[PDB]
């Protein structure tokens, strides 16, 4: 009754993965500990909230993925738009090749010259 | 066997294109993937050759690759 | 004459077309739900008693309303008259008119019921549960009459299809309001019966499509206030179309009217138990079985099924942002976290973990593993994501940029191709050619492939039928051995699989099987028996051969999921794979006579035998959650002496939260997977087999129940059908004798050979033509209404000559060859597939040569039976492969030398069973 | 990687199609497409020894088909009327010509 208590190939292999998990958790909870989450949870009936609303109501950065222009025009038209009952301000639109697309290029005549899955990064406005 | 020759040549040509780092261009790699897939699925031995010239133009548009 | 019309009009709707005066309008078939001492079933009969006048609306245009005037004996007329005078002042009772007319010399008494539609709820339910696009005239007429579409819609191609033309869902959902009004009228009627002391059975064929009721001929009067309606057959036959027509879609509006805004639910709300109880007590008031909104409180797997079936329907009313892990904020050494302390399933309700430790002290390896696999901290620290490329629910984006994965072409093996060309292959005008390749993929392939989960729709099942099919399936699975095993009895092969997210960052599964002690693994198991661990699944693009340019995907399930599913299911899966001669033939090698023995077992003793096979369109994307849950419960029935009910329920909840409605890491983002199997689980090849047997047993049940029991000439099959209807819709108990009896009937007349998603059936063709066992149209109907897919009869085969076996099984054909005065069945592949796999390699073998020769001898093993083929190019294929393997072995430099033909021959004979 | 490239070229030579051989011969001369050949084609002509051999009047022989020259621009990035090409006044013409045509 030794290999049931102890591991087999510990040999600083168990330590590597536990320190990896530890640093990942402690680098996640550093861009996470804020007061938006406190005011979200502290208004629940018993402190328990669905997970699908945590980013929706506390995230400070949105990313919109847009396939084509008749969706860009219906979704992200302008420099500020509205989503999830909040007001977002656009910044740094990018195309599928990780290249910056200026807002003065997304029209109907220049459409074919854009790598089309466009990624719009927006910040939550107050 | 002029169809199996064309389909194997299509495989080799997309291999060399991929090695030339054209998947680092979304639009171009999408066009080349479409050409290669339709050449592989083709059943007529002349539109396969049409798509083949269209796909080889991609390789030899890059002003210099080998062409000694 | 016309006097009969002047009288049947009475004092309402003086404008009636003379559509009948004798016993006319009797040239029609109508669906009936009949049960008496001679017949029992839900089938189409020839109703010939009526005389149906049709009202003509103002301006001489005909309107959908009829006066159905029947001729009754005096006793039944008096009885029905009294019961109507009781139930008269209820709004859900069609008006009746009782009169007498002088035909020749006797005042014959007639009963004319007023303003009925042309069809009834039974006609609608039968049209949708016995669908056949050859003759769907009743369905077309209903959909047109009630303004769901127009007459020209059906000129469209594949208008009935679900996966092509998915607008048929919008065309069906226009009957939802009508179906919901029918449910409300039914509850009104049941109340009016109870408060009047009227005992009777409610059958669908007594409710017109407006909602009214009639035909009080079998009710009996009791003491008032203590009536009791019987609604089992009604509600259970109606159930499958409540989700197909989205009947409750008006329950998510402000005041349950489709012309008002949506209910803005609270965003922090997740319980919904009182709303579910309100919905049940509103629509199914008299369904006299206890409904538990949170299946945690269930009693047995049958109760879990019964109540998850209701939660599936009631959960389409609630906001989709309220399902999924329920996070809480815990403290570790003072630093706060967010961790899942529960879950909210669409099917199982709210589940709460029992071992939650607020204000922790430290993190050991087990709890570190749990917290790292938990998607709470991953989705709470990532950006909000709005993905307009899919309709699936998106949770969060874990990065600052989306990742676009592409797939490469294959590696051309030009030496082999030149060898084949010099031998004489691929010549123009040949039957063997290249048809299988590696199709390259562009960036929009991962998400375009993930978006197929839109084919998984919420579907309610006929529960009184499922609760019997599950007993027959568990009869199919009762020669095995299951139970939990300790962590030191698990044998794990392929220790280099994907460890899911976020573990694939630090190693394969070998890392976590070598880091965790046996005690740690046992503790993690015993933990999952009391808590829910939601995990994340990685979705990658596969690099494999196909004849279609579609993108093939692969899934990596978390290590903390696979590690415990192994201890739960390893014993049963080993027992299934190590047994020969059963229905579910998994893990039975086709060599040394395995194919011949499999076939001789399928053919076992069926009398007039025909072979049949079918396929499931979009099986893994479209398998319903109720059926996946049923499969997992059937598999978990082996744990009766080691796991109590709480342990088995929490194992079911973990399995759901992990491989049914998991979160999927696609690209660099988290999406919500609606349902369907995961190709990366070790259990899906067996869950698919349970699902396969379920659908086959269901097709048999429907074929036996939908046949006119008066024309069945066998007084044994008549009693079998009668008792089948009883055991389904009466007799809430489980009848073990009849379950054994029906299982024996099936095994005698419908023999199956099942592997995951693949089946071959040997059936009595006489019974199948009489309608006593399942044909292929019965499978088409069952798939349509229980899988939301349309199965074309162009992908289903049938074989009348058994000496040439199944046309296709596990991608193998069968040929009857001679092996020393003993004719045996041998499996041969597609020569195009063999040649393709030979010419295109994966660049792992283009470097070293021993792996190349291993690949080529495996191919020449799979391509030996072709030598016995009558076609000559097929034999030339194997000769080519052998010449090439000899060339390779000579380039690198008796029955175990892989370069002579007798190493391969011995692989297909049972006299040398050595591996 | 030149192994894969010489494999590709030996296979292309084996195919022996005249369209492929034509575009390969032009690419070896210097006459090169600037975009995927359309089944709006723009092509670089090096000099007139290559121009006269292919382009006659307005009509363009490439990929063994016919194209109607819609716009020709010399290296100087300025429109040129294609009725100025000569065999003695050939110096002053900016000689890498981008010729844009459509398939007739
Ligand atoms: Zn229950
Ligand atoms: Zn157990």
């Amino acid at each position: 009754m030794t290999q049931m208590y102890k591991q087999a190939r510990s040999e600083d292999k168990r330590a590597k993965v536990t320190s990896a998990m530890q640093t990942m958790l402690f680098t996640m909870l550093r861009k996470l500990d804020n007061d938006a989450l406190n005011n979200i949870i502290n208004n629940a009936r018993d402190g328990c909230v669905p997970l699908n609303i945590i980013p929706l109501t506390t995230a400070a950065k949105l990313m919109v993925v847009i396939p084509d222009y008749n969706t860009y025009k219906n979704t992200c038209d302008g420099t500020t738009f509205t989503y999830a009952s909040a007001l977002w301000e656009i910044q740094q639109v990018v195309d599928a090749d990780s290249k910056i697309v200026q807002l003065s290029e997304i029209s109907m005549d220049n459409s074919p010259n854009l790598a089309w899955p466009l990624i719009v990064t927006a910040l939550r406005a107050n | 066997s002029k169809m199996s020759d064309v389909k194997c040549t299509s495989v080799v040509l997309l291999s060399v294109l991929q090695q030339l780092r054209v998947e680092s261009s979304s639009k171009l790699w999408a066009q080349c993937v479409q050409l290669h897939n339709d050449i592989l699925l083709a059943k007529d031995t002349t539109e396969a050759f049409e798509k083949m010239v269209s796909l080889l133009s991609v390789l030899l548009s890059m002003q210099g690759a080998v062409d000694i | 004459a016309q006097s009969f019309l002047n009288r049947v009009c009475g004092v309402s709707a003086a404008r009636l077309t003379p559509c009948g005066t004798g016993t006319s309008t009797d040239v029609v078939y109508r669906a009936f739900d009949i049960y008496n001492d001679k017949v029992a079933g839900f089938a189409k009969f020839l109703k010939t008693n009526c005389c149906r006048f049709q009202e003509k609306d103002e301006d001489d245009n005909l309107i959908d309303s009829y006066f159905v005037v029947k001729r009754h004996t005096f006793s039944n007329y008096q009885h029905e008259e009294t019961i109507y005078n009781l139930l008269k002042d209820c709004p859900a009772v069609a008006k009746h008119d009782f009169f007498k007319f002088r035909i020749d010399g006797d005042m014959v008494p007639h009963i004319s019921r007023q303003r009925l539609t042309k069809y009834t709820m039974a006609d609608l339910v039968y049209a949708l549960r016995h669908f056949d696009e050859g003759n769907c005239d009743t369905l077309k007429e209903i959909l047109v009459t009630y303004n769901c579409c127009d007459d020209d819609y059906f000129n469209k191609k594949d208008w009935y299809d679900f996966v092509e033309n998915p607008d048929i869902l919008r065309v069906y959902a226009n009957l939802g309001e009508r179906v919901r009004q029918a449910l409300l009228k039914t509850v009104q009627f049941c109340d009016a019966m109870r408060n009047a002391g009227i005992v009777g059975v409610l059958t669908l064929d007594n409710q017109d499509l407006n909602g009214n009721w009639y035909d009080f001929g079998d009710f009996i009067q009791t003491t008032p206030g203590s009536g009791v309606p019987v609604v089992d057959s009604y509600y259970s036959l109606l159930m499958p179309i409540l989700t197909l027509t989205r009947a409750l879609t008006a329950e998510s509006h402000v005041d349950t009217d489709l012309t008002k805004p949506y209910i803005k639910w609270d965003l922090l709300k997740y319980d919904f138990t009182e709303e579910r109880l309100k919905l049940f007590d509103r629509y199914f008031k008299y369904w006299d079985q206890t409904y538990h909104p949170n299946c945690v409180n269930c009693l047995d797997d049958r109760c879990i099924l019964h109540c998850a079936n209701f939660n599936v329907l009631f959960s389409t009313v609630f906001p989709p942002t309220s399902f999924g892990p329920l996070v809480r904020k815990i403290f570790v050494d003072g630093v706060p976290f967010v961790v899942s302390t529960g879950y909210h399933f669409r099917e199982l309700g709210v589940v709460h973990n029992q071992d939650v430790n607020l204000h922790s002290s430290r993190l050991s390896f087990k709890e570190l593993l749990v917290y790292a696999a938990d998607p709470a901290m991953h989705a709470a620290s990532g950006n909000l994501l709005l993905d307009k490329r899919t309709t699936c629910f998106s949770v969060a984006a874990l990065t600052n940029n989306v990742a676009f994965q592409t797939v490469k072409p294959g590696n051309f093996n030009k030496d082999f191709y030149d060898f084949a060309v010099s031998k004489g292959f691929f010549k123009e005008g040949s039957s063997v050619e290249l048809k299988h390749f590696f199709f390259a993929q562009d960036g929009n392939a991962a998400i375009s492939d993930y978006d197929y989960y839109r084919y998984n729709l919420p579907t309610m099942c006929d529960i009184r039928q499922l609760l019997f099919v599950v007993e027959v399936v568990d009869k199919y699975f009762d020669c095995y051995d299951g139970g939990c095993i300790n962590a030191n009895q698990v044998i794990v092969n392929n220790l280099d699989k994907s460890a899911g997210f976020p573990f694939n960052k630090w190693g394969k599964a070998r890392l976590y099987y070598d880091s965790m002690s046996y005690e740690d693994q046992d503790a993690l198991f015993a933990y999952t028996k009391r808590n829910v661990i939601p995990t994340i699944t990685q979705m990658n693009l596969k690099y494999a051969i196909s004849a279609k340019n579609r993108a093939r995907t692969v899934a990596g399930v978390s290590i903390c999921s696979t590690m415990t599913n192994r201890q739960f299911h390893q014993k049963l899966l080993k027992s299934i794979a190590a047994t020969r001669g059963a229905t579910v033939v998994i893990g039975t090698s086709k060599f040394y006579g395995g194919w011949h023995n499999m076939l001789k077992t399928v053919y076992s003793d069926v009398e007039n035998p025909h072979l049949m096979g079918w396929d499931y369109p979009k099986c893994d994307r479209a398998m319903p959650n109720m059926l996946r849950i049923m499969a997992s419960l059937v598999l978990a029935r082996k744990h009766t002496t080691c796991c109590s009910l709480s342990h088995r329920f929490y194992r079911l909840a973990n399995e759901c939260a992990q491989v049914l409605s998991e979160m999927v890491m696609c690209g660099g983002s988290l999406y919500v997977k609606p349902g369907g199997t995961s190709s990366g689980d070790a259990t899906t090849a067996y869950a698919n087999s349970v699902f396969n047997i379920c659908q086959a047993v269901t097709a048999n049940v429907n074929a036996l129940l939908s046949t006119d029991g008066n024309k069945i000439a066998d007084k044994y099959v008549r009693n079998l059908q009668h008792r089948l209807y009883e055991c389904l819709y009466r007799n809430r108990d489980v009848d073990t004798d009849f379950v054994n009896e029906f299982y024996a009937y099936l095994r005698k007349h419908f023999s199956m050979m099942i592997l995951s998603d693949d089946a071959v059936v040997c059936f009595n063709s006489t019974y199948a033509s009489q309608g006593l066992v399942a044909s292929i149209k019965n499978f088409k109907s069952v798939l349509y209404y229980q899988n939301n897919v349309f199965m074309s009869e162009a992908k289903c085969w049938t074989e009348t000559d058994l000496t040439k076996g199944p046309h296709e099984f596990c991608s193998q054909h069968t040929m009857l060859v001679k092996q020393g005065d003993d004719y045996v069945y041998l499996p041969y592949p597609d020569p195009s597939r063999i040649l393709g796999a030979g010419c295109f390699v994966d660049d792992i073998v283009k470097t070293d040569g021993t792996l190349m020769i291993e690949r080529f001898v495996s191919l020449a093993i799979d391509a030996y039976p072709l030598t016995k083929h009558p076609n000559q190019e097929y034999a030339d294929v194997f000769h080519l492969y052998l010449q090439y393997i000899r060339k390779l072995h000579d380039e690198l430099t008796n029955t175990s030398r892989y370069w002579e033909p007798e190493f391969y021959e011995a692989m297909y004979t049972p006299h040398t069973v050595l591996q």
